[PDB]
């Protein structure tokens, strides 16, 4: 209770609200949702600048995802979808459209905020651990066990973040991913002691 | 570095 107002306190330093008109509760929502990561992973974004921009229309209206306009993201082959029309980004920047966290809001995350701030930590706090020996072991053999096999099970990095997502969104995604990856489970257990 | 949500 305590903490997930701390790590409120934190995000209000790393999320930064779009300009204009925008869904203010849902947005809260999309704030509240990140809370539940744990206050180390918050913290060290936090400590290295990263900011969550929530956004009110395409990722590729701004200025610094331009050049992705047209663009296939890693993984989109087939889906006829370029980044024009992907409501989420994560890695050395977190963009999220607000309204599209839930799965089937032109992805199929568990959340999108969760997904996209997971491979954030992996890439700037975490040094690209889900491409270190340890997890590509694990993810060898359990990266086909959360669905979606030719995205989750073929990227490791798409895997960690997914798992991350599954860890903190909630009580009921934390039980369905011990069950289905445990030694995942356990992975994020021991990164978060 | 860039990476989208599962498809
Ligand atoms: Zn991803």
């Amino acid at each position: 209770s305590t903490t997930i107002q701390q790590n409120k306190d934190t995000l209000s330093q790393i999320v930064v609200f779009p300009t204009g008109n925008y869904d203010k509760n849902e947005a809260n929502a999309m704030v509240n949702r990140l809370a539940n990561i744990d206050g180390k992973y918050l913290n060290a974004l936090k400590q290295n600048n990263l900011k969550i921009k929530l956004l009110s229309g395409k990722l590729t209206d701004e200025k610094e995802y331009a050049y992705l306009k047209g663009v296939v993201p890693k993984g989109w082959e087939g889906t006829g979808k370029t980044w024009d029309d992907v409501p989420g980004l994560g890695g050395s920047t977190v963009a999220l459209r607000i309204g599209f966290s839930n799965k089937g809001k032109g992805h199929d995350a568990i959340n999108l905020e969760l997904h996209a701030t997971a491979h954030a930590i992996d890439h700037i706090v975490l040094n690209d651990i889900s491409k270190s020996a340890q997890f590509k072991q694990i993810f060898a053999k359990e990266g086909r066990s959360l669905g979606n096999v030719n995205f989750l099970g073929v990227y490791p990095e798409e895997f960690f973040a997914e798992s991350f997502a599954y860890y903190y969104l909630n009580q009921d995604t934390n039980s369905k991913l011990k069950s289905a990856c445990p030694q995942t489970y356990s992975f994020l257990q021991n990164l978060a002691k | 570095e860039v990476a989208p949500p599962v498809p």
